[PDB]
């Protein structure tokens, strides 16, 4: 119902190349899946996972600031490899979808289930929105350029307002000793953390610079601007992460880079197949 | 057709099984071991339990190394066998290869991801991180190590068993594996941040940087699989489309 | 369950707690639980520590069996962390309800912005009951009953089940065709035309008008829902310290010295009372470990944990000090506490230095505290 | 006794060439010597000199770590020259045997014979094992990221352990108007420093998040681990440093780079010789 | 006042310094506080005058594990010793291979003919000697170090 | 001749400069080591150089 | 001119003006002018401001309209 008969009469395979296509594809994705879970997880929990964790560490200057730029990074390469090698959409989709696959793993089997958090305290929450606008974007445009500025300004935007129905309800104000707390403080003050005292929260503070009616709209278009940089940056690591070449050497023992190239790709292989 | 003269998969399948339950029995051993023998490190039961937990992982994991790098390395093919190899075993040679990639970064996914989340965890129930905490047992002396070998063993069976890879060096898969590699290392800069005025109370904090720049090196699998798929369509073509065997040896030559 | 690892010289010197009581022994869950207690910070703060600019008071429990539902530091609600100061006293009350059944061992400590943990005394505390009756139920003040327990939860997960579904779809229109293959062989042989299929574009766009839809919607949504929400707390707390109280005692520290192949803290001191009325020491304090003689067991609260008393207080004049009287003393606090806290491992400190409570007490009851500090001498007995 | 004859005879040199050969090692040698004995040395006492100069700086946090990092950037590069252009194992070795020699002749000169400062108080001291074990894993191995890894291991890891039968003296405890001192620290206070006071020292302090019992072994790992990093890094500097083409320039004006090349390495030449 | 520490602003202090005489000579000896950023704040000057000999002066100390020291000659013998020794190995290690043609038939044969002849048995024999000289003498040093001098601080 | 000039300048001449930053009260500019090597070792290797 | 967009905690809690006295009210060109008060620092002072270690009095005017011949806090210049 989409074309897929006419791409393989293109790429010319007989029956059992489609079938070992097909074994290659069905080993090669979970492989892929594997692989973005562990490496992204590991990536966002070790530079934005501490905002990630509780939610009294969601705040108006750097939970919206920290996270999409942070996520931006692997989104952007896996986009490249994708996009250049096979035409593939769904990076950036991919990659936050295996992001959430892993955070929800550790944090029902690590924070609840070991040691002993609720789970409506250490909702993560999604970055998916912002993704699926970037491959959008991606594939609509056709321009990696244009995709860099509009998909970066909508993953950087995108965040807050795509996360308010998760944590919104958690900003409801309650009074405690006659001391006025957004539910989430009370949340992270009632449950103790042994190794996470109060004073180590990198959270908004006000200022007398400061337009508090503002904050998460200016947080909203900084981290959109650094988005706007560093796709690009990581798209450029994309051709570095793809580098696929060999040190071969002969004679005097000299080492040369070589590439193997596909064969199909020629100038008139295709046409000499038959 | 036949499929099994170019694919098995009973290999991958017990490496895949074998490792999940490695890594549910550490999940076992921590929730039966770390609030009874592992709260306290100066006491004499927390010795018994996770200090020998830590010596039977010192004892276990060289042992593995020793043991599948010498396998690997003893049945090796002569550089004749890999002169005329055939493409039907080249390619179920090169499912392997994807196989033993695909057990590789099974572990580097425990390591990387679950037995790290559940460290930071454990760094909130306890004081402060210790060195041989419950979690650090089972993940920095187990799982690191653990993923370490099935890299080497993986790059080992490839250089080995496809002659592309005996030929040229695989500039990507040597990222792709010396990355989790290089960061198992990367544990002394931990500490040595922990225990000085680096600071240990944000879980992402600078001195936890070290293992996101050297996992950046896992995202080489594009140039891993782009070489993997001009193979497999090399193979391809040589095999069912009639093609010259030439393309299989024209473009990694001196 | 690790401040034995804290090296001795900086515990010893930073908080010193006193008077605390944890009760009771054993409560169901949801019952009310207290653990009060004094602490004094040393004038001989050591430099490893950073100055208490940002002092949180925390509970070093095994696990949140117990929910916080109040800290106060003298009075005021400790919420957020804030400065102490040096050589002034404070008292703290932290108020809990049990969550978790068990046994647990539950401590004070005083997290200080870049110095770190100070953890205190432990005592066990036993929990009856089960997990699965724990209910927390609090009000809100737009009016609303909720459960701490169970809270935001249904709406975090179906959110992220239905931005979870929609990802899913996404991802899984394109992995149902070939994939990786025969792609890359029409892409490097024939280019990208037969690649694009408009039917991904009409799904394409109809996602993307349906994400934007839902985000503005679940928006506006929840702005409808809550139209009052305060956003995260910030700032600091301050309390005034406890006022100072007048000491009849002073203590001059001239030598001090610990056996390193043994168990035993010596120190040499001279005490003037300058006061009106006979005084006698009774108690040395220090990390929670207790050294007490006759008198010292005469004014001891009967439920503190036993395993951190020691009666190994021994003066060479066991005299009470008479009112303008200066005498030289020689404390000896010896006991089997000091190698399970390793008082040994001051050889391998780059600062040697001791700290400690002093207490002593009148003829009518009257107790005076002295922080003692000094540099302590190695003695080699094996030689 | 080697195999010298036949090196010489595979290289086609007549008897006066084997004599213009042996001039040109008796030249350059000694100059590549002194050239190591000074920008080593520079290297070296900007980087980790302060540590390097006094008895009492030599501690369990700074000097272990400083010290191997600052070292083995220098024998990188030159094992990598070496190694590379002639097959020689002892770059290592040679770099710190230039900065021991630069070293003990400012001590003796500089330090003591013009500033009366004691010799036993300006042991530098030694850094000669790791070096050693690096070249010989060099040579063993062939491989250059292995040794990477291992020599890097050892370089970091033996630096502590060697030393020690130096500066372990110097540990004993001194008792001065009933203060505990290090003897070190007594030395150091007993002959003045005009322009070095004690709280300049970048040594140990002790934290609460601390295992004083496991610091120097903390220490040797970390200190390791850099190295491993540092000598990879810098053998690609060694490539850098082997650069060696010239601006040529014709007709436009325009500047070409050319390289130089040897004939005898050429695919015909040595038998076109004879 | 052996370690640095906090002074107060407006508060008047006392210091005393006791010195040995070392070096002979008239001398300007001076007074100073070393602040953490401001710097050395210099006072007051006299000249002293010492007469004697440097070669006859002695800094009897006595440390805490009970052995008599001199400071101007401590720990001087150990420290050469170990240098001289390691210095020794590092030198035959260099030497072995700065006694046979070195730089240009080495160059010329790698150039043209690969490493195979480059490559001689008799070294590695040379470095599995050596590389076991040098993990045991580590070992062995620490050891005995630890051996004669049990505690330290 | 200009590595030797290197050698008197950088390591040699710098060594004895430690030396003479902990006699003195503080660095000046024109101090008895800053003359021998800032403006004679320092050219001097320079002119070798350039030679 | 802004002070109402600054954060009232803030504000509330720094600097607490009092006794406040501007003139003369309308004054020629090369003529004298003065702005007298007191202030007083609040001990509740905000975390988020800092404290007041380099404290510069200034003028809020529209432009430099006037000259600020001198600023003395206390009697100090
Ligand atoms: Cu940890
Ligand atoms: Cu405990
Ligand atoms: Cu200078
Ligand atoms: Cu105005």
């Amino acid at each position: 119902i989409f074309r897929t008969e006419e791409i393989l009469k293109a790429a010319k395979m007989p029956p059992e190349a489609v079938h070992m296509s097909r074994l290659i594809d069905a080993v090669y994705f979970p492989i892929l899946i594997i692989l973005l879970v562990g490496t992204y997880h590991m990536h966002f929990m070790l530079l934005a996972g501490d905002w990630d964790f509780w939610m009294d560490w969601k705040d108006r200057q750097w939970w919206p600031v920290v996270t999409p730029i942070v996520g931006i990074t692997y989104c952007s390469a896996i986009m490249y490899y994708l996009w250049v090698n096979y035409r593939q959409p769904f990076g950036a989709t991919l990659c936050v979808v295996c992001l959430l696959i892993g955070e929800w793993l550790t944090r029902y089997w690590g924070f609840y289930w070991w040691s002993h958090y609720p789970i409506n305290f250490v909702t993560p929450g999604i970055m998916l929105p912002g993704a699926l606008m970037l491959d959008f974007t991606l594939y609509l445009t056709r321009n990696w350029l244009v995709t860099a500025l509009v998909g970066g300004g909508f993953f950087g935007l995108l965040f807050y307002p795509g996360n308010w129905p998760i944590f919104g309800p958690t900003h409801l104000p309650i009074v405690v000793e006659g001391t006025l707390l957004s539910m989430a403080d009370y949340m992270g003050h009632l449950y103790v953390r042994t190794g996470t005292p109060e004073y180590v929260r990198h959270i908004e503070q006000g200022s007398l610079r400061t337009f508090g009616g503002h904050t998460t709209v200016i947080a909203a278009f900084f981290s959109a601007f650094v988005s706007m940089l560093m796709f690009t940056v990581w798209w450029y690591l994309g051709k570095v992460y793809c580098t696929a070449f060999f040190y071969v050497k002969g004679k005097r023992g000299r080492i040369v880079h070589r590439n193997d190239v596909t064969a199909f790709g020629e100038e008139g292989f295709p046409e000499g197949i038959k | 057709y036949d499929m099994s003269l170019w694919y098995d998969s009973k290999f991958y399948k017990f490496g895949m099984i074998t490792m999940l339950l490695v890594a549910i029995f550490w999940v076992w051993y921590q929730r039966y071991f770390a609030y009874s023998h592992g709260m306290d490190s100066m006491e004499p039961e927390f010795d018994r339990v996770w200090m020998g937990l830590w010596r039977v992982h010192m004892a276990i994991m060289p042992l593995f190394a020793l043991v599948t790098w010498g396998w690997i390395l003893k049945t090796r093919d002569t550089k004749e066998q890999l002169d005329n190899l055939d493409p039907k075993l080249e390619i179920k040679r090169y499912f392997y290869y994807m196989m033993w990639l695909g057990v590789y970064i099974f572990g580097v996914y425990w390591g990387g991801s679950f037995f790290t989340e559940q460290d930071a965890s454990w760094h909130q129930v306890i004081i402060r991180d210790t060195s041989f905490t419950p979690s650090h047992v089972v993940m920095f002396y187990g799982s690191f190590p653990m993923y370490i070998v099935c890299g080497v063993a993986t790059y080992l069976y490839a250089m080995t068993r496809l002659p592309l890879f005996s030929r040229g060096i695989s500039f990507p898969l040597v990222m792709a594996i010396a990355g989790p590699l290089m960061i198992l290392p990367n544990v002394g800069l931990n500490e040595w941040g922990h225990a000085f005025w680096f600071m240990e109370e944000l879980f992402s904090a600078p001195l936890h940087w070290g293992f996101v720049v050297l996992g950046w090196a896992g995202l080489f699998q594009g140039g891993v699989a782009a070489q993997i798929i001009t193979r497999y369509s090399n193979l391809t073509d040589v095999v069912w489309n009639n093609q010259s065997k030439e393309i299989l040896n024209n473009r990694i030559v001196a | 369950h690790g401040e034995r690892s804290q090296e001795p010289f900086l515990r010893m010197r930073t908080v010193q707690w006193y008077d605390i009581k944890w009760g009771p022994e054993v409560t169901k869950v949801n019952e009310n639980a207290k653990i009060t207690g004094k602490f004094h910070l040393a004038e001989d703060w050591p430099r490893a520590a950073a100055q208490p600019d940002f002092s949180f008071f925390n509970v070093g429990s095994p696990s949140p069996v117990f929910v916080r539902l109040s800290t106060k530091i003298n009075g005021h609600p400790w919420f957020i962390s804030g400065p102490l100061q040096i050589g002034r006293d404070y008292e703290f009350e932290v108020n809990l309800r049990a969550r978790i059944p068990g046994r647990h061992h539950m401590h004070a400590m005083l997290n200080v912005k870049d110095a770190g943990p100070i953890a205190g005394p432990g005592a066990w505390m036993n929990i009856t009951g089960s997990w699965d009756d724990f209910t927390n139920p609090l009000k809100l003040l737009t009016g609303e009953t909720i459960d701490s327990e169970t809270f935001n939860l249904s709406n975090g997960i179906f959110w992220h089940v239905v931005w979870m579904s929609i990802g899913i779809f996404w991802i899984g229109v394109f992995t149902a065709r070939p994939m990786f293959l025969p792609r890359s062989r029409v892409l490097l042989a024939y280019g990208d035309d037969l690649l694009m299929d408009p039917m991904d574009k009409k799904i394409t766009w109809v996602l993307a008008i349906l994400t934007l839809a839902l985000v503005w919607g679940g928006y506006r949504y929840t702005e409808n829902k809550h139209p009052y929400t305060v956003p995260i707390q910030a700032g600091q707390s301050k309390v005034a310290a406890l006022p100072v109280a007048p000491n009849p005692v002073s203590i001059v520290i001239t030598d001090a010295n610990y056996d390193v192949p043994g168990r035993a803290l010596r120190v040499t001191m001279e005490v003037t009372n300058n006061g009106d009325i006979p005084v006698t020491f009774g108690e040395f304090t220090t990390a929670g470990i207790r050294f007490i003689n006759s008198t010292g067991r005469k004014y001891l609260d009967p439920q503190y944990p036993r395993e951190l008393i020691a009666v190994g207080l021994n003066f060479d004049d066991e005299s009470a000090i008479q009112p303008g009287q200066t005498k030289e003393l020689k404390m000896e606090a010896k006991d089997a506490l000091w190698e399970i806290q390793r008082l040994m491992a001051l050889l391998g400190d780059p600062e040697s230095r001791f700290g400690g409570l002093l207490m002593s007490w009148d003829a009518e009851g009257n107790r005076h505290i002295n922080s003692i500090a000094g540099p302590v001498i190695p003695v080699f007995t094996k030689l």
